[PDB]
RNA sequence: GUGAAGACCGGGAAGGGGCGCCCGCCCGUCGAACGGGGAGCCGGCGGAGACUCCGGCAGGCGCGGCCCCCGCGGAGACGCCCGCCCCCCGGCGACGCGCACGGGGACCGCGGCGGGCGGCGCCCCGGCCCGCGAACGCCCCGCAGCCCCCGGACGCCUUGCGCGGAGAGGGGGGCCCGGGGGCGGACCGCGCGUCCCCGGCCGCCCCUGAAAAGCCGGGGGGCGCCGGCCGCGCGCCGUACC
């Protein structure tokens, strides 16, 4: 009939942390259950996009395998950024090799 | 026609990204597109020392590799094959043969570029 | 408060680690709720028929204190 | 006998800059042996907004010449700087927008921004939106250069002073009418407590020199001498002339 | 580095020529002095009967490990948990739950409670 | 709009209408030409004939 | 719908001069410009001087109400000629 | 540093940490019982107390014992039984407002059935009340979004849009999703709304909407960890009532 719910926190001030979802308990009473802020997943250093593969849970409670991605530069970068960094390093070395080294020969 | 057996390429996608790799076979272009069997270096010999070279054999998509000028003449067609590597088991022995063949080449101061690491810097 | 998947896993916990108090429960009515308590969690195996449940309890012996409700 | 608002403003209570959430102090990269000898290189990582500045700032990463890391600098963005641009800096820098070159090295007629008045000052002139300076003349006997300041005054500065090629981005910002008093409240909340502005004529004799009579008049000439003491230097100061023309 | 830093001098141990505190004496952490008086209420008779808990007024400066160690030392009986409140009237009051093996009514009887 | 777009997509998926007819009809649905599902369906019968 | 196209928000307020000036500047501020880098008309303004391509994904410094400005177009052109000379 | 002082002002100062040996300019164990933060739920019990007691059921963080001991799979996106320090490079913490639009939860409502009532001069299968399922562990699903592979286009789509030779459509996949379902912990259907949270947008600014502890990746170096299991521990203060 009435479902007031009162408050489950030290202070009533409803900040982003103090938000509560409501469920019915096994004893037929309404329970404020705190809904915590979902932290974001790691985001790529370049690009700024979310890195794929890591769940949005704090990395403290995410084991080691679930907080990692199997690639070189797996968590710092996404694949496309790494594919571009690799190519720059190969292409740039070869630019000195086919320009400055080719100039030494010619 | 750049893709050729005997061609060093840099893996640009995958767990083996940024690693050099030599093509043992250029696969028939199929519905899956163009793949190639590449035998490369997963972990370089070792650090400064005063030990061994891990290797990978896999059918990578040619569109995930960068053709480089570097050469290499590893026969490999004798053991590495489409039926081999695809077969689970037997392939581990071919990785072990390639590991040794590479360690031999480092110890004779051979193929320095293939056995050197590309310096990706973030 | 998980479910012990398959009786062998329920048995490997019996000898290797702790089975503390088991509660063989008859209810669904008649399906047997075998609630093994280990220090970390309470694991439940529901057997569809009682004869199997007595055989599962008979598989265990003096290793685990057994209660019935 | 009340201290006037200009007198109160110097104390800084309630009248200091609203510096919160400001990105930092924008300046050129400090001069180092690498710049004096040749050119360093920085990628542009972010073009951002500073709270009171009407011009974008820029985050450019530079190799740490002293050690092993990457040093990030805050640069007034010249118009045309794009993310991923190569900003070179130094005495061997090429003439492209964003590059920092010593002023002597810059050919004449080049619009320049964030110019140093004295060498090694990391930027002092030409920093506001759209504003620029111009290379005018190089005296290779005095090693000095004439720069046309944004006000049109011309200043001899050492040829070893550094400036960024280009003109500050944000051009044409003041063209738009503020239109609303709220549009202006937002402009000044980001800057300082300088608004709303009350006229002395409205005020009482104790609050202001223009003060208060029966008919809201200034009562004496607005023009005040250059040596008028603190509370009296209110109005037009040392006016060479007055009036529209 | 380019920084001149103070250069690693010896740093000695304090060696007082006379003892600053000669006789070592004092404190309030006597096991018998931390425990003050057990509180007799009808409400608390039920607590030793069902919750195996004896409630004691203790010294305000006593941490819960101290209340446990001294109950164990003075009454010679194990303790499972101590829950402590400083009372509105200023005195700490510890609810001490004797271990499941120990029976509180026996300890209360020996206490005289 | 959802009712009209669903019917039009279903017809394009079923290949009853061609890719260009779907887009011409899709655009006229945004333009208010069809008052209801029946009006769109009749228009399609004349359009297909 | 007629003379005051985007300045209808203001209503009968602020006077004709301000509304006419706003109509030129506000149309320019809200416009879509071509990315120099990706050559697609998806550059839009995030803040005064900050213009971001929504396809190229590149942020470029620009005029407060236009990606490029008349003084700046002159400056790039003078710089190229002077750079070609030196 | 300065002032007769009381006192006021302040980087230019031989300002620390490891380890018995290198590294290192230079402050905040100040400031928030509304911000950040490692982790709590249900059922009961008292004259006065409960996220606090008690019973269950979990979770976090350390510490000791005991065992084990170093990478694989995928074409890729990534998937899996998971290593540490030092220096760098990052990430999370970490964030504006608004119209809409969708998706969840709680509430509400309407039916059926099952259990109780009340009224009744007439009618009444038409009135009232009750029918409960938490944190948490798994396994599966989850729009939009973001990525992969094939391949090479006048198409694909929203309420509004938007998108595509810098790769659309199509066909197959990956990832994230404060969520739902199943099984544990332990009455069934259907609906329009209300509130709250969220999602992808789109709009807006001469306004661009905190930080740091703490935690964690990655590169390079140096080292070898790590896991599993079983015990144990968790101190200090606030807690009545208005």
């Amino acid at each position: 009939a009435d479902c007031r719910v009162t408050c489950r926190f030290h202070s009533t001030y409803r900040t982003r942390s103090k938000i509560v979802r409501y469920k019915r308990t096994p004893g037929n009473r309404l329970t404020s259950l705190r809904v915590k802020k979902l932290p974001n997943a790691p985001h790529c250093a370049e690009t700024g996009k979310q890195i794929h593969g890591i769940p949005r849970v704090i990395p403290q409670h995410l084991t080691r395998q679930q907080r990692k991605v199997s690639r070189p530069y797996g968590g710092k970068l996404c694949g496309s950024a790494l594919r571009a960094h690799i190519l720059e390093s190969f292409l740039n070395e070869e630019n000195q090799a086919l320009r400055e080294i080719a100039a030494q020969t010619a | 026609p750049i893709i050729k057996p005997g061609l060093v390429c840099i893996v640009l996608q995958g767990r083996h990204a940024g690693k050099k790799a030599v093509i043992v076979e250029a696969l028939p272009h199929n519905e899956r597109g163009s793949y190639a069997i590449v035998a490369g270096i997963a972990a370089l010999p070792r650090r400064i020392t005063n030990g061994r070279v891990r290797s990978f054999v896999k059918c990578m998509n040619v569109n995930h590799l960068m053709p480089t000028s570097c050469r290499l003449e590893n026969n490999y067609k004798d053991f590495i094959s489409t039926q081999t590597v695809a077969d689970v088991t037997k392939r581990r022995e071919i990785i072990e043969t390639v590991n040794k063949d590479f360690q031999r080449r480092i110890l004779e101061h051979r193929d320095t570029w293939f056995f050197t690491k590309l310096p990706i810097d973030a | 408060p998980n479910t012990i998947t398959e009786e062998n896993l329920m048995k490997m916990i019996a000898d290797g680690r702790g089975k503390k108090l088991v509660v063989k429960s008859c209810s669904l009515q008649g399906k047997v709720k075998l609630k093994l308590r280990t220090a970390k969690y309470l694991y439940t195996l529901t057997v569809p028929n009682a004869d199997d449940a007595k055989s599962i309890v008979k598989g265990c012996k003096d290793k685990v204190e057994v209660q019935y409700v | 006998g009340r201290r006037i608002r200009v007198q109160r403003k110097g104390a800084g209570s309630v009248f200091r800059a609203h510096v919160a959430r400001r990105l930092g102090a924008a300046k050129l990269r400090a001069n180092d042996f690498a710049e004096r000898t040749g050119s360093v290189r920085g990628v542009v990582k972010a073009i951002l907004h500073d709270r009171g500045r009407g011009a974008p700032l820029a985050r450019v990463q530079f190799p740490n010449m002293r050690g092993e890391g990457r040093v990030n600098e805050l640069f007034i963005a010249p118009e045309g700087m794009y993310t991923g641009q190569e900003v070179f800096s130094g005495n061997k820098a090429t003439l492209h927008i964003g590059n920092i070159l010593p002023v002597g090295n810059i050919p004449e007629g080049t619009y320049v921004c964030n110019v140093e008045e004295k060498p090694m000052d990391r930027g002092c002139l030409a920093r506001a939106s759209g504003t620029y300076c111009l290379v005018v003349a190089h005296n290779m006997e005095t090693n000095k250069t004439r720069i046309r300041l944004p006000s049109g005054q011309k200043k001899l500065i050492s040829s070893k002073a550094r400036a960024m090629i280009g003109l500050v981005a944000g051009g044409g910002r003041t063209d738009k009418p503020l239109l609303k008093a709220g549009n202006a409240y937002h402009k000044y909340k980001a800057k300082r407590n300088c608004w709303p502005v009350v006229r002395g004529v409205a005020m009482n004799p104790v609050d202001h020199p223009h003060g208060g009579g029966n008919h809201q008049h200034i009562g004496v000439s607005s023009c005040v001498p250059r040596n008028a003491v603190p509370g009296q230097k209110v109005g037009l100061i040392a006016a060479r002339r007055t009036g529209c023309s | 580095n380019v920084h001149f830093f103070r250069p690693k001098t010896l740093v000695h141990k304090k060696a007082p020529l006379y003892p600053r505190n000669p006789i070592k004496k004092g404190s309030w952490d006597d096991p018998c002095d931390l425990l003050r008086y057990p509180i007799k209420t009808d409400e608390n008779t039920t607590q030793i009967e069902k919750n195996n808990t004896i409630v004691f007024i203790v010294d305000r400066r006593a941490s819960k490990p101290e209340i446990r160690k001294a109950f164990e030392t003075v009454f010679e009986t194990k303790v499972a948990r101590v829950n402590t409140l400083i009372t509105p009237l200023g005195l700490k009051k510890a609810f001490i739950r004797l271990a499941p093996d120990v029976q509180a009514m026996d300890v209360a009887s020996k206490m005289g409670l | 709009q959802r009712v009209l777009r669903r019917l039009l997509s279903r017809y394009r998926d079923d290949e009853k209408i061609d890719r260009h007819l779907y887009e011409t009809l899709y655009a006229k649905a945004k333009g208010n030409m069809f008052k209801n599902k029946r009006v769109l369906l009749e228009h399609i019968v004349g359009m297909q004939k | 719908t007629k003379k005051v196209g985007l300045t209808g928000k203001y209503g009968t307020r602020y006077g004709r001069a301000a509304r006419k000036q706003l109509l030129k500047i506000e149309t320019s501020q809200k416009a879509k410009y071509t990315c120099p880098f990706c050559a697609k008309d998806k550059v839009r303004r995030t803040a005064c001087g900050i213009w971001t391509c929504r396809s190229c994904s590149k942020t470029m410094a620009g005029g407060a109400y236009s990606l490029h400005t008349e003084p700046a177009n002159a400056a790039r052109a003078t710089i190229r000629r002077l750079r070609l000379a030196r």
